[PDB]
């Protein structure tokens, strides 16, 4: 194929500064009552023969 | 109005609290607590309380 210069000039969309992310959760922070304290669906109390 | 603070550190603070605090609402809290005196004046017109 010969070469034609204005047919190969395309321009160019490109979005502009990222910043990729992985792994994701980490940003999470979480405690935990004191296990004396659970309950389930229940609501009373899991483990609750004192 | 109240929150039983008791219930509080048990339950694990649902930022009701935290909520309340930031946007400014009257409000109270209750159970055993640390008093703390202070005396000139000036604290006071400073309204360190806060």
């Amino acid at each position: 194929q010969q070469f034609d210069f204005r047919n190969s000039m395309h321009m160019l969309t490109s979005n502009l500064t990222f910043t990729v992310y992985s792994d994701l959760l980490a940003f999470v922070s979480a405690d935990t009552v004191e296990p004396i304290n659970a309950v389930a669906f229940d609501n009373m109390r899991i483990m609750n023969e004192l | 109005q109240q929150i039983n603070l008791e219930e509080l550190m048990r339950t694990g603070d649902y930022a009701q609290i935290t909520n309340m605090l930031l946007n400014n609402q009257p409000v109270a809290l209750v159970g055993a607590l640390p008093f703390v005196t202070d005396s000139s004046v000036i604290s006071l017109i400073a309204k360190l309380d806060a």
